[PDB]
């Protein structure tokens, strides 16, 4: 068995649950396996997640700047190279917090 | 600046969020002294993204 | 949160636990966030399923120069419970007694108090256990494993059955509240919203199912568009598995309010349809808009007096998993997993089975793949799926069986349902302890009894624990 | 309302209205409208998914169907990328009437 | 009426379940919502009408705003894109009627 | 010269100012507003961005279909192909069978991975309208789902296979699949297949992209500008640009060039053009493994074994064999196999052609090869095994750092004929150094020795010291 | 709001009903998904109708705050509100008038 190459046997899955009472209305779905309401739209790619929301023409993009050090004092921040990048608007820091 | 990274770093720097939390019931002393066997050990469990 | 535990357990030769002391440490990182509540939940589950007369747990949350660790499905539970199952595994081995028996005889019984003095009513765990033992054919499968192991030197199998108790409700009592708002427009269509957020758990689906029963109209007449602070304020986070419980009641109450207002128009036209009642209410100047609200009653634990109920109820379940390890590579297959889960009378068995399976597979990840690495100076190196391996299609148990427990209504939640989101996660520890059983068999083949297996039990940890002529040569000529 | 910023994918609509107080609509020619840059489409009663019957007493059309009943009766709507292009395309919708 | 802000609608289609949000200069959110729903053939619970404020109404936006709102709604539904219409004074005075 | 022309869901797209840095995923989402295709990782691991590409293969004279990761596909590489996204196959008004079945089987929870999995399954059915259960599972090696635990997705899709309490769903109510009702291959692309392809140039904010049409163009550009970075599948360069903030101001894509895409049978083995996708290598060697006697296919089978647990369909359809070799990662799964088998590489420039059998020397340092800056790799010959020649490949499936410290190995032995005495022995390893290595202290000791326990213990002692 | 100062009046009303400064009350917009089945803003009637609506919604809120008022008759509005919240009392209400 040390020389055998990886081999997957046939999958065999069982899901057991309880039927609802026979007298429960066909319209009463509680306890019944109703598909997630958005499943069809999710499969069709029509369901809207945050970034799928269209941009306003004046919309801006943000990118966080993070510490490359576990514990340190910040001694200087230089933005001189940031500012040369086309479309640059601003660098927000603690001092911009209202 | 000096960094505290691991659990063991934090223990020996007394670096904690507030005080010890504790639950205890019964009589530990009696319990262990009356047992047939005692087994000690340690376990590490990694996190998850 | 990573956890370090130091434990000492005292037990009898029968495997009956008589004493337990556990010191837990969590790596919280650089802000408090939810770290203290998470440590509380670990301590509330350090018993897992087991009655222990003499017991001491402490927890300390470490403050460190790392990204702040937070809530993750289980919220300290799986950490507390893995430690419990870990010393329990060593109890069984030390006694020379079958692990399934040692667990069974230490298990709470109905009416028992926990270590935090909450009483266990509607204690379905024994039935979950008995059903899972029978449906998994555990005793016959144990024999085939032992047989495989005698016939194979460089591959081994393991088999383990693990139970769980998981407390349902936020540990901070006031968070156990929820709100709904419902509109019926004059075409009879209903727009509903509640404080819960949809993140794939089918909460909106459940709330529409609830609203449709409550109002006695089809699901097709009810729509949820979204969650908003300007329709329902001061909402709890969608968490602690409790959102269908809290919002279900809110939704239910808002619907009862609407029904009460439609009652006169129902009486006057008991046959005439929904739409006519609504238009009659409208042209009679009756409000077709209502709030609904719920608070889980009677919660509040004190650490000071070790009294008061932190939980509204408990979820229970059991999983038997079998693995085959490759002793030479540390690779393994998950051959079969059988799960019996008490979710009360499921609101939605498709969705609840979905949640058991998803939760279990996230746990499979926690306990066997999924390792984060950090440089010595505290920089995360594992930052994408190239280096962080979450379960893939090929990772899941080849035979995967899930049962929802029959005839176990839970009176004190919405339409006798139970929460489902988090409780199944820890049941993947069954893969972990099956791996541990496989490793032992490999160790006895060549040729100390309580060997170390940290979590996650990755190929590295499995291989290194499978001591042989190769590991010996590499560690020392 | 119009101070609300436009989405980058936003289109402009311009209404096309009857120049006759009462007449049958004989023909509609959009041929010149299609040449206006940024033209997307001309909406008429045929494009209504469910009901063309609107108004408080349900006696109004969304879009005229067969006959126009005032100077100003809405026949359709041009959709285009900009309002200038919608105005221009709207002028290139030629309607023929029988009084 | 000569409300200094003429009639204006922005319709935003969400592309799920026929959900649409309208931003409208109207005194009548309810009828705006109903007439859009009915025209599209979707239930009222899919349609949201929002009004921050109007630059005047005086009754002229109690019903007649919907002749713009419905047209715009349709365009948004057909294109799957936000659509906007603000009337020019001449269009408003002609289309929307008076005392 | 200059225009980029391709199709998306049957509609022609003309892009007059193609930036080489623009990915297909960004183009679909921000330019075309088709947001069905998602960003999950931007790294090729998760499949949430999976779309289908259709094109006329000039070299096989047929319409082909394959899945790719849109997050890594430069639009500048897609001239005259047709893209199909999730929006292209159906919608809620008329769901494709793939869509309907994943939804109704409870295969979609949060729904974020659903489009990608749908497109992986869809693409499988366009290639094989009746796949086995095994092919269906293999279709998702590049697709991750965090919610479902996968079971409902495979079970729902199991209904497409030839070899297939209440129920959670009812397969009998599923609309049947009619492969004839899929969208036409754009006739315009069939008309253009007849026009000869010429060199294209795209100029972006920072990067110039030259899509070369002939070997002459490519070698000319490399002779005059050795700095020109070859891009083929972009599965490594894409990562270097996005995550390591590397910038290659001049890129040349030679993917169209026939000589880099050819497959030639020779007396010593099978020669693949450097730009051959791994999926082609896989399909060629698999046919050879099934046809030829076992004694000839030991090296082929080692390659196939390394490719088994090697990314998904999306990566292998565009990841080139040559790309894997020249990247020269310490943890390449292929380089140890090529090294152990001594595969023959052909290297060319304007006015030079040479051959090297891959050995320890081919990789002299971290991510370096012995190519000169103006050379490109033309082809690699994967050898037939001889009588008495055996090969195994192995790899650690457990990765901790970006590009180091994952063991992967090629191992070859040649026996003096009729004997169990070692004529040759090659043991090559990734993940044990900053480059692919050969255990050249240990193996020479073993020549002449019989294949027995004394050899086992000598090799193990040797490897424990040398590695 | 069409310039007749209806929102100003309703803030005035709610400020009196709740006994808090108008500064603490805000009206952002009118929406069919916050209040349904609304009559047009017409017949000069809008302040009369919505005034009563607002007043009833405010009275419901006052009724829920009473216990916390009686337990702390001086300590401010913000204290009653936080006390109600942390005791799981609903702080949302509809109001209606005919
Ligand atoms: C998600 C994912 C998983 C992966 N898993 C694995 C794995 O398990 N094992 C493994 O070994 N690899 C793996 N890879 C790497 C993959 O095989 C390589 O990225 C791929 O083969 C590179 O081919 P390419 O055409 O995409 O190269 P590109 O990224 O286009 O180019 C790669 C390098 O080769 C150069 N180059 C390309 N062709 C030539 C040529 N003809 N002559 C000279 N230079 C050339 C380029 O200039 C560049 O430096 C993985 C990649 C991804 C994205
Ligand atoms: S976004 Fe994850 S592979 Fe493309
Ligand atoms: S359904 Fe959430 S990632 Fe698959």
């Amino acid at each position: 068995s040390a020389t055998l190459l990886f081999q997957k046997d046939p999958p065999a899955n069982v899901q057991l649950f309880q039927e609802v009472p026979k007298d429960q209305s066909e319209e009463d779905m509680v306890g019944r396996p109703l598909p997630h309401l958005a499943a069809n739209m999710q499969a069709s790619g029509e369901a809207v997640y945050c970034d799928d929301i269209p941009r306003y023409e004046n919309e801006l993009s943000l990118r966080l700047v993070t510490s490359t050090r576990a514990h340190a004092k910040i001694t200087s921040i230089d933005t001189s190279e940031a500012k040369k990048v086309p479309g640059f608007v601003c660098f927000l820091t603690a001092e911009d917090v209202p | 600046l000096p960094a505290i990274i691991t659990i063991q770093d934090a223990i020996n720097n007394n670096s904690f969020y507030g005080s010890e939390i504790k639950i205890e019931k019964g009589d530990l002393k009696k319990g262990f002294s009356e047992a047939d066997n005692v087994v000690s050990g340690e376990l590490y469990i990694g996190g998850q993204e | 949160h990573p956890f370090l535990a130091k434990y000492k357990v005292g037990f009898m030769k029968t495997g009956t636990v008589v004493a337990l002391e556990v010191a837990h440490f969590s790596n919280g990182g650089n802000t408090e966030d939810l770290s203290r509540s998470i440590m509380e939940r670990a301590l509330f589950h350090m018993d897992n399923a087991y009655k222990i007369p003499n017991i001491r747990g402490t927890g300390r949350i470490c403050k460190t120069n790392l990204p702040s660790n937070t809530a993750f499905r289980g919220f300290g539970g799986p950490q507390g419970m893995l430690i419990a199952e870990y010393w329990m595994s060593e109890v069984a081995i030390t006694c020379g007694l079958p692990a399934e028996e040692v667990r069974r005889k230490n298990m709470y019984k109905e009416g028992d108090l926990t270590h935090f003095n909450q009483k266990l009513e509607g204690f379905t765990l024994p039935r979950c256990w008995d059903e899972c033992i029978a449906s998994s054919q555990y005793l016959a499968r144990k024999r085939e494993v032992e047989k495989f192991n005698r016939e194979n030197c460089w591959k081994k199998r393991g088999l383990c059955i693990i139970p769980t108790k998981f407390g349902i409700s936020f540990t901070l009592p006031f968070l156990n509240q929820g709100g709904a708002l419902v509109h019926v427009y004059t075409d009879g269509s209903v727009l509903l919203t509640h404080g819960g957020t949809e993140m794939g758990q089918g909460l909106h689906t459940k709330m529409v199912q609830v609203a449709s029963r409550a109002l006695k109209i089809p699901t097709s007449k009810i729509h949820i568009s979204e969650t908003s602070t300007n329709t329902v304020p001061n909402t709890s986070p969608t968490a602690a598995s409790a959102s269908a419980d809290l919002n279900g009641q809110g939704v239910y109450e808002a619907c009862q309010t609407i029904l009460k207002r439609l009652e006169p128009f129902k009486k006057k036209k008991p046959t005439g349809p929904w739409e006519a009642w609504v238009m009659d209410a409208y042209t009679s100047a009756v409000s077709l808009s209502a709030t609904g609200f719920y608070k889980t009653p009677n919660l509040g634990y004190s650490f000071e007096t070790n009294s008061g109920n932190p939980f509204h109820y408990f979820s229970y379940g059991v999983a038997c998993s079998e693995v085959e390890i490759d002793c030479l590579t540390g690779d393994h297959k998950n051959l079969r997993t059988d799960i019996v889960m008490d979710v009360g009378s499921s609101l939605n068995p498709a969705i609840d089975i979905g949640q058991v399976e998803g939760a279990f597979v996230q746990g499979l990840g926690l306990f066997t793949m999924e390792e984060l690495h950090y440089s010595p100076e505290g920089s995360l190196h594992t930052r994408g799926p190239s280096t962080y391996k979450i379960p893939a299609f090929g990772s899941i148990p080849i035979e995967f069986r899930v049962s929802l427990l029959r005839d176990c209504p839970n009176k004190r939640a919405i339409y006798a349902s139970k929460a489902v989101g988090e409780p199944p996660l820890f049941l993947a520890s069954s893969i972990f302890f099956a791996i541990k059983d496989a490793i032992r068999a490999a160790r006895a083949q060549h040729g100390k009894q309580l060997f170390q297996l940290d979590s996650p039990a990755t190929p590295e940890k499995i291989r290194n624990a499978c001591v042989d002529q190769f590991t010996t040569l590499c560690v020392t000529g | 309302c119009d101070d609300i910023p436009r989405y980058e994918n936003e289109l402009s609509l311009r209404l096309v209205t009857s120049t006759r107080a009462h007449a049958k609509i004989t023909s509609i020619d959009t041929s010149e409208a299609k040449k206006v840059p940024g033209f997307v489409c001309f909406l008429t009663a045929e494009d209504v998914p469910n009901s063309n019957a609107t108004g408080l007493f349900n006696d109004e059309t969304v879009f005229a169907k067969d006959e126009v009943t005032c100077v100003g009766h809405i026949i359709g709507a041009v959709v285009a990328d900009t309002p200038e292009h919608a105005q221009r395309a709207a002028r290139g919708v030629k309607i023929t009437y029988e009084d | 009426h000569f409300y200094l802000e003429t009639n204006c609608t922005i319709a935003v289609p969400k592309g799920e379940a026929g959900e649409m949000e309208l931003f409208v200069s109207t005194q009548n959110t309810m009828k705006t919502q109903s007439f859009v729903a009915k025209m599209l053939g979707v239930p009222d619970n899919r349609i949201v009408v929002r009004v921050k404020r109007m630059g005047g109404g005086f009754g002229g936006k109690e019903t007649r705003s919907t002749v713009v709102s419905t047209a715009l709604a349709l365009a948004a539904h057909k294109t799957g894109r936000p659509v906007r219409c603000m009337l020019d004074r001449d269009e408003d005075m002609l289309i929307t009627g008076g005392r | 010269a200059d225009e980029l022309v391709f199709f998306v869901n049957g509609k022609k797209v003309v892009e007059k100012n193609a930036d080489p840095e623009t990915t297909l995923l960004v183009y679909l989402r921000r330019k075309l507003g088709l947001c069905g295709t998602k960003l999950g990782c931007g790294e090729g691991g998760c499949g949430a961005c999976t779309v289908m590409i259709s094109k006329y293969d000039r070299l096989q004279n047929k319409i082909v279909h394959f899945s790719v990761n849109a997050c890594l596909a430069p639009i500048c590489s897609l001239h005259h192909v047709a893209v199909t996204t999730v929006e292209g196959i159906g919608n809620t008004q008329k769901l494709h069978p793939v869509q309907e079945r994943i939804a109704r089987s409870h295969g979609s929870q949060c729904g974020f991975c659903t489009p990608g999995i749908v497109m992986s399954m869809y693409t499988l059915l366009r290639n094989q309208p009746e796949p086995t259960v095994e092919e269906i599972e293999n279709a998702f090696q590049g697709n991750l789902c965090r919610c479902t635990g996968y079971r409902p997705i495979l079970q729902g899709f199991r209904t497409f296979a030839k070899d297939g309490s209440p129920s959670l769903f009812n397969p009998e109510d599923f609309k049947p699949l009619d492969p004839t009702q899929e969208p036409i291959f754009p006739p315009e692309l069939l008309r253009l297949k007849d026009t000869p392809q010429k060199k294209l140039r795209f100029e972006g904010e920072r990067v110039t992209w030259i899509q070369a049409s002939t070997m002459e163009e490519l070698l000319d550009l490399k002779a005059q500008h050795p700095d020109a970075k070859l891009v083929v599948g972009n599965t490594e360069i894409g990562i270097e640009m996005k995550f390591k903030n590397m910038l290659f101001p001049l890129i040349v894509c030679p993917a169209w060039i026939p000589e880099l895409n050819s497959v030639v049978h020779g007396p010593e083995g099978i020669s693949f053009g450097a730009s051959c996708p791994l999926s082609l290598v896989e399909s060629v060697l698999a046919e050879e493994i099934a046809k030829l006697p076992e004694q000839k296919t030991e090296v082929f089978r080692g390659v196939m074994e390394q490719l088994r647990w090697f990314a998904g369909k999306q990566v292998k359809s565009v990841a080139s064999i040559g790309g894997n070799i020249i990247t020269a990662s310490p943890i390449s799964d292929l380089n140890p196999v090529f090294m152990a088998s001594g595969a023959k590489l052909t290297l060319v420039s304007r006015g030079t052609r040479r051959t090297v059998r891959m050995d320890h020397t081919f990789f002299p340092g971290y991510r370096k090869t012995l190519l000169r800056p103006e050379e490109i790799l033309l082809s690699i010959e994967i050898p037939y095994s001889k009588e008495g020649e055996f090969f195994s490949a192995f790899k650690q499936a457990s990765r901790r750092e970006n590009d180091i410290a994952k063991v992967t190995s090629g191992m070859r032995v040649l026996f003096k004929p009729g004997t169990i005495e070692v004529q040759e022995l090659s043991l090559c390893f990734g993940g044990m150094a900053d480059r692919t290595i050969s255990a050249l202290k240990t193996t020479p000791k073993q020549l002449s020795k019989s294949w027995n326990e004394e050899l086992l213990q000598s090799v193990c002692a040797g490897l424990a010291e040398e590695l």
